[PDB]
Parts: C-alpha cells; sequence; structure tokens
C-alpha cells in the first residue's frame, strides 16, 4: 500500500 | 405517439464515445516525485471495462504536463456530434485541484474548462465524466 | 434557453479533498479496482450515481491499509462523487  | 419522459441522457447515438486514459507511471528525477507501481493493472483494468461498455478507449501513458494540455485540448476540438458521452481517467499523483504530468503539476480547471459547454459544442448537454485517481492533500483517514 | 457551462459534468474522485489516495503495488488502486468490479457486475442493470454508491461502499468496507510506518498504519479512505448532471445515466438503452 502507497500514497499518491 | 404517447406520453414522453426525457429524464435520461439519450445514450443511443451511433456511439457511446471517447474514453481517454492517462496513466501516469514514471516521473521526470527532478520533480522528486515517485513511481507509481500498480497503475498499469489499473489502466489494463480500464481498459477492458469501458471496452465492453462499447466506449472507444485510447490509452496514454507518462504524458508531461504540456502533452496533458495539448491532449485535452486537441480531444475536445474533434467532432463528438455521433457520440453519446465523454469519459476521461487520470492516474497521477495529485493535490487538492492539481493532478502531475511527468514533469509538474496542472491545474484540474484548464484540463475540464475545454469540454465546457460553451467550448465544446459537440459534448453539450452530454454527460462529461472526469475519473480522477490521485491524492487531494496530505490528511489520513483513521476510520 | 441557455445551459450552464459548468451544466453535464461528474467528478468520480478517488478520496474526499483533503485527503490521501491508496494504491496497492501488486493489485492497483483501491478505487479503480472497486469501480471497474462494479460497472462489471451492475453497467447493464443500475443508474450511474448507484453505481458509484456502491463503489463508495466497497472502498470504504473492504480497504485498510497495512504499513511498517505508524503514521500510515491502518487507515482507510470514502471516495467522493462530485455530479454537476441534469440526467439520469444509464449504460445500456432501448
Ligand atoms: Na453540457
Ligand atoms: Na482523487
Ligand atoms: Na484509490
Amino acid at each position: 500500500d502507497e500514497v499518491d | 405517439s404517447g406520453i414522453s419522459l426525457d429524464n435520461s441522457y439519450k445514450m443511443d447515438y451511433p456511439e457511446m464515445g471517447l474514453c481517454i486514459i492517462i496513466n501516469n507511471k514514471n516521473f521526470h528525477k527532478s520533480t522528486g516525485m515517485t513511481s507509481r507501481s500498480g497503475t498499469d493493472v489499473d489502466a489494463a483494468n480500464l481498459r477492458e471495462t469501458f471496452r465492453n461498455l462499447k466506449y472507444e478507449v485510447r490509452n496514454k501513458n507518462d504524458l508531461t504536463r504540456e502533452e496533458i494540455v495539448e491532449l485535452m485540448r486537441d480531444v475536445s476540438k474533434e467532432d463528438h456530434s455521433k457520440r453519446s458521452s465523454f469519459v476521461c481517467v487520470l492516474l497521477s499523483h495529485g493535490e487538492e485541484g492539481i493532478i502531475f504530468g511527468t514533469n509538474g503539476p496542472v491545474d484540474l480547471k484548464k484540463i475540464t474548462n475545454f469540454f465546457r459547454g460553451d467550448r465544446c459544442r459537440s459534448l453539450t448537454g452530454k454527460p462529461k465524466l472526469f475519473i480522477i485517481q490521485a491524492c487531494r492533500g496530505t490528511e489520513l483517514d483513521c476510520g | 434557453h441557455k445551459i450552464p457551462v459548468e451544466a453535464d459534468f461528474l467528478y468520480a474522485y478517488s478520496t474526499a479533498p483533503g485527503y490521501y489516495s491508496w494504491r496497492n503495488s501488486k493489485d492497483g488502486s483501491w478505487f479503480i479496482q472497486s469501480l471497474c468490479a462494479m460497472l462489471k457486475q451492475y453497467a447493464d442493470k443500475l443508474e450511474f450515481m448507484h453505481i458509484l454508491t456502491r463503489v463508495n461502499r466497497k472502498v470504504a468496507a473492504e480497504f485498510e491499509s497495512f504499513s511498517f510506518d505508524a503514521t500510515f498504519h491502518a487507515k482507510k479512505q470514502i471516495p467522493c462523487i462530485v455530479s454537476m448532471l441534469t440526467k439520469e445515466l444509464y449504460f445500456y438503452h432501448h
């Protein structure tokens, strides 16, 4: 899970 | 004929319309933005999904901010008279009101203004859908 | 009759104003994953706002972040439907  | 109701958009034009997918994965080093691993899975899913809805899909990868603006301008100047609707999907980094080209940011208002009722007459009165996978800031929802 | 120049737009945002949005490096983004699944299942049955509402429910219910960093761990997301549409939208006809 990563953020944009 | 009998009584007619007009509560639904007319979606039986010869074509459903365009589906423009902008898939930004790799960014110029000087921007400091990370590579968006997993975005190709999104782009392939969207292409197949909108294909089965009978949209004319165009996938574009790794566009600069200048290329995004020129693409949107050019698409907005096509003749959409035979098309029911328009769809644009943006996959990128972002902030509130902003999406990133590979070399810097673009105001979302600049992209959507090309399709205003007074600036794209062959889409006036037709639904214009913008689907945006990007951050809108840095807050986290704890749940 | 004139039409407002901002009429007949729909913005399907992956996340609420001011918030991060989540993307899994293996499975794709939470929002796009869910959007495609709901269009596949319901585009021949439901009006578009009701499809997007099912997307809201699926993102909110089925996803939660996992991170070794406490700041980014166990977080949730809700998408944000912004409609200036003037009619119902069905992808089918006749
Ligand atoms: Na319009
Ligand atoms: Na978003
Ligand atoms: Na997402």
